[PDB]
């Protein structure tokens, strides 16, 4: 090859040395110098930055308005739960029962509890098979 | 660790005589368990079962 | 939501899902696209959804805010104002889930013993959401606010 | 830093040779004067916290406006009175810490450079600095060469804002 | 350094030919929203010490660590200095709005800035805390109008927001 | 580690802050500065009040008494025309 | 009882928060999944009791648990075991419809092991009728219908286990 | 179970609970 | 560094009134103090060639032997005899004579985008060696305000606190 | 570099914390002490020709393949250098013995010394030989009497001895 | 006790096959953020007592549990705190280096709430020791690295509730 | 105290307290009407025995309470006489249980972790303890102050 870096060929001063004596050299490279870092291709027509004809600002939020398939789909959904909803609607105005019991939360609190599921006590239904 | 419920001055007469080699483990584990900071934690509040 | 109910609907019953209730999980996975359009629209509008919500509840109930009223000073009126994002945020929810089912076990469920223990008049309460049902169908369509329309006044029918 | 004894090695490393008996000297007069120098930072230290929160008094009575004008700069806060009293509580102790090593060396490093640059920058006014020092110079209540040792590191600083 | 114009020419001279016609008419509208452009720029150097200083203000507030005795901003000259690093930050993020690219802002700023802060054990986390500070204090003043007729800037502060991310990824 | 630097006990070299090793020559890790106070006696536990580390009731004897003599059978033994080596 | 809106929905309000980008990133996961699994539960409701006799016969048909002395000898504790089996699919349906198996734990699995126990049911041979039942089950929904349909499946398998 | 030791009741203490304002 | 703690207003006084050159100019900021305390007091003899090679002729150090064979020279004659040695080569007074400016020679080919890392970037004021006997840290000891009560200045989440002013509207409109 | 006060005022500024009545008057024995610790540093910097031509003399004498043709110190350039080196080390150790703490020692003299040695293929282990004998030659000068009054150095010979020590490992 | 890479084996172990280009998808995934968790968790054994010190400070430091009757008040409680706080900060070091959060609930979590109900210690003033915790040390990794320290505080605040 | 502490020696041994341990157990009591007086005089002087205390404390160690001392503004100083209160009210419990029992879970036990973890120097809280047994030994006689020094001096041990 040639001598380590900055050795002068031919005048090493490990030439003739004792073994008893001697010392390994260290080994160095070229890296950590400046003249041998890798710059940007540049001439195969790529540089490394970046600026306008880069950024595009994407509005994703607001793709389009949705899909066909969404309002198409969704017209469907509530003519399926109006007739649904307003019988549960006036289901709760006109279920306007008096009350028992003693008020235990301030003036209300009384025997039931207010706008509970009816149907988790009451879906529950336990059952014998062969039922005696 | 003896840290948080000792004091500082309980167990470094075992401490300084093990490193210093005076004693083996088992010599030091002996003295640790009679040591009076085991029976403030593990013989104090529980019954003798 | 729809889907969960539906099935604990045909579990009871001890059978599976008839065609009225899977051409309907069905039908509202296809409307999913457009319910998370909607509540979109309710989320980044909180901020006047709710500021304008008490906008008409004062106006129109000086009572609650005058002094003596429950929602009194610059400390109740903040809350006064914090139970009003509670219920914007719960019909968010149902918006999603299709149903009521997150404002019933939330928000709805024993309400009355809440606010009758709280001092709180709970008509005061079902004046303020219906003043926020007005802010948010201005900010919607034709239908899509009639779906989350349809939310505000069930939590109107509960809330009294 | 620049204390008595490195800028002893460094007259003697700038060419390349041993400690000579003109740098034994200079060494020596750092100890004749480290009698004084010990006892004046010794006693700014244990009256360090009356003369802090006298001098810090001593600003607001001068310039009142800085504890009634809103903004960030301004003392008009509990937030920003706390800094305020840190910045009197930074000045007091560089100038102890220049008594113990015996020359305008710890201030030079962790305060004067790049100072002009922050109140530049956060808007703070080198005369809150200056009336704040001139109460710890009349208010220490040092005498003889006690006293000549804390004024001389005290307007040392008043030289740099000023 | 190369700026949006010469980086279609660079690009085209290492494919051997001529720019087409739909290459000059994208770089026509470029040259259409030029004084948007100058817009932009010229709204985050008349605020340059506004944009720095309230944002290292609120970093502070936010990592209060970093002005603790031994903390990392603490003399005056390791403040003196951390607000020199905002500074050339917010220099460079400018000069490549005003090229349209961002070759400026990596040959000569962000060219070895990680490994200077880990030879130094500065906190790359941190810097890249207060670059998004500097964000955001610089898309807030540059959609406002305030002395610009009024239009549709909305592509580029989404530029600028771009550089400004390429900056605060490229420290840590 | 921090209370004996508080203390002034002695400073124990620790890590810088992205967890390399603290070091004065950059060759091994842990390498202390030393000077005008390893050597000084009586504070050793210094700033620790009213610490009673030896015979604190007497001042030591100066044992200023250097001289080296002949160490008959355990001079130690090095090789000649040489130095020794080590790994 | 939380289908997968729900427990989204739960975990987004538990942080008093708004339905991020995140919470909606997963609603929308379920929502593709929304047509595979009403088929997949349109024909488990058509195929039960074909799927049941085809777990049986696969899996502890013959087995010295159906002869004299087995856990399973008695007209009574066979029939039993259909109605027994018929659950696994049935809960296992409302799962991979719901998509969050908190419906199975909550009225299947709590005091499942410890109630078998008591009978002397074994919980080996359980599993395994459930685990030809969850074979079965792929091949009638599909493979990745299978795959929804089959992780409820063994999650009744460990928990009872 | 000794000379400062914790019991619930006498706990008089806003960090169970967590408004920050006390 | 350009503060005005480290400008040297009689040095360039001097230069104004065409007393020194520029290689004066440039000699007297190495033998500056500012530089002696800022950079020359974190380096040791290797590292240190390496920035004054870098930064007064422009150019990068060649190996690892090149910063052995001239850090001798500052240690048996100072630094003074150093950056005379220096501004004294061939290489200085065939690029910059007396009277040019220093700067880095031949960093970027004409044609490409990228550099090589300017040197003030690639070499900052101490490194790997003694950096760690002198770097900063990351919050240390040292007992700070307690800012007071803290959470409370970022309200938590439910809490009716961030609704407050927006009370504020209420009245009228 | 800095000495045995600004090291205790360094160690302050990173806890940002005045110093203690203890440490003040641990300071009072170094100023106390003085005197004589300058007698110290004029008693190896008179004989500073004679501690390292004696102790070379006596390195070449254990250690002849040093100058043995091919040897490390075989020219009129490498024995002028082995001279220069141990004059050096003996510089920066009376530098250190002034200064009462070795930071000037440490970033000045024995930082990166390991590491070049043996890129010149120095032998490490015998420059420690060289520095050892140096030591001896300054403690043997140290503690005579000859024009100081009689008193006990012991403790401050105890530390010139350990500034030795720390050369001798860190040169291997 | 699984990293990302047992876990990997594990999981491809467990059915029998091969490591496939799923299985070693996720793994080379791991060994890109290698370089990541190493300089995390070198800084937070740097930082570890300044971490702790932070936290506290601008969490529970200024509030009534602090002071006499709330649950920190004696020296040997607040001793108990900083040292029970160290294992949080340490044990998620792991989670950070391992990428699973394994080790957690193995060493950390089982028996960890019911541990603190016996002692009545605040479970309400721990997580947010720990959610103050988490937010000084993505002060110091950075965000990414943040990240994924954040990811093993908040997997321990959810188990610990 | 000591008849919580001779009990669970004896415990420990399996045995019941012997005369050694019996004729102290009623030696204490005995001593009892002068231990309340001793404690009853410490009681009523924590104003000046701590602000005293904290006299000497910032003369001997200005450090702690100058710039950058851990004690150091309006804030701090306060809190900096608060744990000195509650040293003073362990003392006045070690009096009544004649025994540094109360002192050493309180107050003893890891308290170098706590001073350690708070930036505190151990040391300067060990000199304001001093500072306190000066001023709380000048307000006793001589048979007295062999007593309430006595119980300081051991707190300075531990806090070291
Ligand atoms: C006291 C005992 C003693 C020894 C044995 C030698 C050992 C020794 N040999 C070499 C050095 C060498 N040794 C060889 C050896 C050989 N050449 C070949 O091609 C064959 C493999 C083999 C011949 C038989 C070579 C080529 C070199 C030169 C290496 C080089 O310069 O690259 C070196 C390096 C220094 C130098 O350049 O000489 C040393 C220490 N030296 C001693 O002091
Ligand atoms: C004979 C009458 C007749 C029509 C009017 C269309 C009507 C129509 N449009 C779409 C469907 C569509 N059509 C478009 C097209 C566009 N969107 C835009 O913004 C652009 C203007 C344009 C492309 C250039 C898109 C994007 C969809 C998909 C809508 C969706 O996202 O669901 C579909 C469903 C799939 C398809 O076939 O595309 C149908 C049937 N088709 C017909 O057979
Ligand atoms: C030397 C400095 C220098 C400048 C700053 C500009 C200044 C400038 N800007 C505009 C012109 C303009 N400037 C803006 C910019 C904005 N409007 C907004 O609402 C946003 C806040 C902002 C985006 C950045 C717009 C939108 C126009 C065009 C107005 C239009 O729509 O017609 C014009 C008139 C020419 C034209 O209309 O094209 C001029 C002279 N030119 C210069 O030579
Ligand atoms: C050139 C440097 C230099 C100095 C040191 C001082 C010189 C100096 N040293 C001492 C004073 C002294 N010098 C020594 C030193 C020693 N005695 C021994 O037997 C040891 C061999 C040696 C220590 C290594 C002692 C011990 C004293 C004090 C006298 C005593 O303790 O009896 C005094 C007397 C002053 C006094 O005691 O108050 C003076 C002027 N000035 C200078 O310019
Ligand atoms: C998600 C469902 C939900 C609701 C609704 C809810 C109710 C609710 N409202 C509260 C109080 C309160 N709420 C209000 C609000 C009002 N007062 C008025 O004047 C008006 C009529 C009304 C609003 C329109 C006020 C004033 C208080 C405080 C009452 C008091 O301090 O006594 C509180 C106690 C305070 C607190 O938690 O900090 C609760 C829990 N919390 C919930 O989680
Ligand atoms: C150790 C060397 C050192 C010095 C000298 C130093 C000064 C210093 N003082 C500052 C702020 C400050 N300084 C003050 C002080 C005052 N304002 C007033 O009204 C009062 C009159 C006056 C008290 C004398 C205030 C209020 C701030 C906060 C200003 C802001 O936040 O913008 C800041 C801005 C960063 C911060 O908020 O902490 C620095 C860097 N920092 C250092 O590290
Ligand atoms: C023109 C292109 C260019 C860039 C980008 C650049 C960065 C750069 N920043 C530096 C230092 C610095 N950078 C900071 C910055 C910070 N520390 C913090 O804690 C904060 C998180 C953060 C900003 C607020 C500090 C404090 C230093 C001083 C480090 C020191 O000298 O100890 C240094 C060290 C060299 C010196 O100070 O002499 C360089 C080279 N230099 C350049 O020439
Ligand atoms: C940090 C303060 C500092 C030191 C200590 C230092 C040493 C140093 N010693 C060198 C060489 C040397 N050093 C030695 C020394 C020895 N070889 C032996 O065999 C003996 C064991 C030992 C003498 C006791 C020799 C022989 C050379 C010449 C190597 C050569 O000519 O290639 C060189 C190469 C330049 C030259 O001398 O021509 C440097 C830079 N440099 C510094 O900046
Ligand atoms: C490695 C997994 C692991 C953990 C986490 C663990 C916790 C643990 N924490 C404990 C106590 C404790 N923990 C605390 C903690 C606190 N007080 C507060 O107010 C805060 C909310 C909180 C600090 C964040 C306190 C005060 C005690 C002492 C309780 C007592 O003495 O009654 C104890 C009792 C024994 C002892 O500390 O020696 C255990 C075993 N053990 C483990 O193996
Ligand atoms: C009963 C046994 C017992 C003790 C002793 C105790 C101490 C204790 N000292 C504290 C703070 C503190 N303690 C000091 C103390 C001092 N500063 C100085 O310069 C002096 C050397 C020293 C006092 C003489 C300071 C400055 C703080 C506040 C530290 C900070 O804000 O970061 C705190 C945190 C705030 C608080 O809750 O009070 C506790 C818990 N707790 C206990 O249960």
């Amino acid at each position: 090859q040639l001598a380590p870096p900055g050795i002068p060929p031919g005048e090493d001063a490990r030439n003739n040395q004792s073994l008893r004596q001697y010392v390994a050299r260290p080994v160095e490279t070229y890296q950590k110098r400046s003249f041998a870092t890798p710059l940007p291709l540049t001439w195969t027509g790529e540089t490394e930055t970046v600026g306008a004809f880069d950024v595009v600002v994407p509005p994703q939020e607001k793709d389009l308005p949705v899909s066909g398939e969404a309002t198409s789909a969704f017209v469907k959904y509530s003519d399926m739960v109006r007739a649904e909803r307003k019988a549960a609607l006036q289901a709760l105005l006109s279920a306007s029962a008096a009350g028992e019991g003693r008020p235990t939360c301030g003036a209300e609190g009384r025997k039931f509890v207010s706008n509970a599921n009816p149907v988790l006590v009451n879906g529950v239904k336990c059952v014998e098979y062969w039922r005696k | 660790d003896i840290s948080t419920f000792v004091i500082g001055n309980e167990i470094e007469n075992i401490k300084i005589q093990f490193i210093k080699g005076q004693i083996s483990v088992k010599e030091m584990i002996n003295a640790l368990g009679k040591s009076s900071v085991y029976l403030k934690e593990f013989y104090n509040p529980y019954p003798n079962i | 939501s729809i889907v969960t109910k539906s099935i604990v609907n045909a579990d009871a019953e001890a059978r599976y899902l008839s065609p009225g209730e899977l051409d309907r999980i069905k039908s509202f996975v296809l409307s999913g696209q457009r319910r998370l359009r909607i509540a979109q629209t309710l989320t980044e509008n909180r901020e006047r959804i709710v500021k304008q919500g008490g906008q008409q509840l004062f106006q129109r109930r000086p009572d609650v805010v005058s002094p003596g009223g429950n929602a009194y000073g610059e400390e109740m009126t903040a809350t006064c104002l914090r139970d009003l994002d509670y219920y914007l945020r719960l019909v968010t929810y149902g918006i999603i889930a299709g149903d009521v089912t997150p404002i019933e076990e939330i928000g709805l469920v024993g309400v009355k013993e809440m606010y009758s223990a709280l001092g709180t008049p709970i008509s005061g309460v079902a004046e303020g959401i219906r003043c926020m049902k007005d802010v948010a169908c201005s900010l919607l369509s034709g239908e899509d606010a009639a779906e989350v329309g349809f939310y505000f006044d069930y939590t109107l029918a509960a809330m009294q | 830093m620049k204390t008595p004894i490195t800028e002893a090695i460094a007259t003697a490393d700038n060419q390349g040779r041993f400690l000579s008996n003109t740098e034994l000297q200079a060494v020596n007069g750092r100890y004749q004067r480290a009698t004084a120098s010990l006892t004046a930072a010794k006693a700014l230290t244990g009256s360090a916290q009356r003369l802090i929160t006298g001098a810090a008094q001593a600003v607001y009575n001068k310039f009142p406006y800085t504890t009634q004008m809103p903004g960030p700069a301004y003392a008009s806060s509990a937030i920003g009175k706390a800094k305020c009293a840190r910045d009197i509580g930074y000045y007091l102790r560089m100038v102890t810490y220049c008594l113990v090593v015996g020359g305008t060396g710890p201030m030079d490093e962790y305060l004067v450079a790049g100072l002009e640059e922050i109140n530049r920058s956060f808007d703070l006014s080198p005369s809150w600095y200056i009336e704040a020092l001139q109460y710890i110079k009349n208010s220490h209540g040092l005498s003889g060469q006690v006293a000549n040792e804390a004024n001389a590191y005290i307007d040392y600083a008043i030289n740099t804002l000023s | 350094m190369l700026d949006a114009f010469a980086k279609v020419v660079a690009q085209a001279d290492a494919r051997g030919e001529f720019l087409s016609n739909t290459q000059i008419d994208a770089l026509s509208k470029m040259v259409k929203e030029g004084n948007q452009r100058l817009d932009i720029v010229n709204k985050v150097t008349s605020n340059a010490s506004a944009i720095v200083t309230n944002s290292a203000r609120a970093l502070f507030a936010e990592q209060p660590q970093l002005i603790q005795p031994g903390g990392n901003a603490y003399t005056s000259r390791r403040m003196a200095a951390c607000l020199r690093d905002m500074e050339i930050v917010l220099r460079y993020v400018s000069y490549a709005m005003i090229a349209g690219d961002s070759s400026v802002l990596d040959d000569r700023c962000l060219n070895g800035l990680r490994e200077t802060y880990q030879a130094l054990g500065t906190p790359g986390s941190s810097v890249a805390v207060a670059i998004q500070k500097m964000k955001d204090a610089s898309v807030a003043l540059a959609n406002d109008t305030t002395g610009t007729p009024i239009g549709d800037c909305s592509s580029l502060v989404a530029e600028l927001a771009g550089y400004f991310d390429r900056a605060a990824v490229s420290v840590v | 580690a921090n209370v004996a630097g508080q203390e002034k006990i002695a400073t124990i070299s620790g890590y810088t802050w992205d967890g390399q090793p603290q070091t004065e020559i950059p060759g091994k890790p842990f390498v202390k500065s030393i000077g005008a106070m390893d050597y000084m006696d009586g504070v050793e536990g210094g700033d620790v009040v009213a610490a009673k580390v030896g015979a604190f009731w007497k001042p030591k004897a100066p044992k200023e008494v250097p001289y080296k003599r002949p160490m008959g059978a355990n001079t130690p033994e090095l090789p000649y025309n040489t130095v020794p080596r080590l790994v | 009882m939380q289908d997968a809106i729900t427990s989204v929905i739960n975990a987004a309000d538990v942080q008093g928060k708004y339905l991020d980008a995140n919470s909606v990133e997963k609603l929308r996961g379920y929502f593709q999944t929304g047509e595979l699994r009403v088929r997949a539960a349109a024909t488990i409701a058509a195929n039960a009791a074909t799927i049941i006799k085809e777990a049986v016969a696969k899996s502890l048909l013959y087995s010295d648990i159906t002869r004299p002395g087995g856990n399973m000898y008695t007209t009574r504790r066979y029939a039993a075991c259909i109605r027994d089996l018929d659950y696994y699919l049935r809960y296992a349906t409302y799962g991979m419809l719901a998509g969050d198996p908190s419906i199975l734990d909550e009225r299947v699995l709590n005091g499942l092991k410890e109630t078998y126990n008591s009978l002397g049911v074994p919980i080996g041979a359980t599993i395994q009728a459930i685990q030809a039942m969850k074979e079965v089950t792929g091949s009638l929904v599909g493979s990745d219908a299978g795959k929804e349909m089959g992780l409820y499946f063994d999650y009744i398998c460990s928990g009872l286990s | 179970s000794g000379y400062g030791d914790y019991s619930y009741s006498t706990d008089r203490t806003k960090g169970h609970v967590n408004q920050y304002y006390v | 560094q350009i503060l005005k703690s480290t400008k040297q207003p009689f040095l360039e006084s001097q230069l104004r009134f065409n007393q020194i050159s520029i290689k004066d100019f440039i000699k007297g900021l190495v033998l500056s103090a500012p530089f002696r305390d800022l950079n020359y007091n974190v380096n040791n003899n290797y590292r240190f060639v390496e920035i004054c090679v870098q930064r007064v002729l422009g150019r990068d150090i060649y190996n690892e032997r090149e910063k052995i064979a001239w850090s001798i020279i500052i240690a048996t004659q100072g630094l003074e005899g150093f950056i005379d040695t220096l501004l004294n080569t061939q290489e200085y007074l065939s690029n910059f004579g007396d009277s040019i400016v220093p700067f880095q020679r031949r960093r970027i080919i004409p044609q490409r985008s990228k550099g090589e890392m300017p040197f003030n970037l690639k070499t900052p004021r101490y490194g790997i060696e003694f950096r760690s006997k002198l770097a900063a840290t990351q919050f240390s000891w040292a007992s700070p305000i307690r800012r007071f009560r803290p959470q409370e200045q970022q309200p938590k989440a439910g809490d009716p606190a961030l609704f407050l002013n927006m009370v504020q509207e209420m009245g009228p409109g």
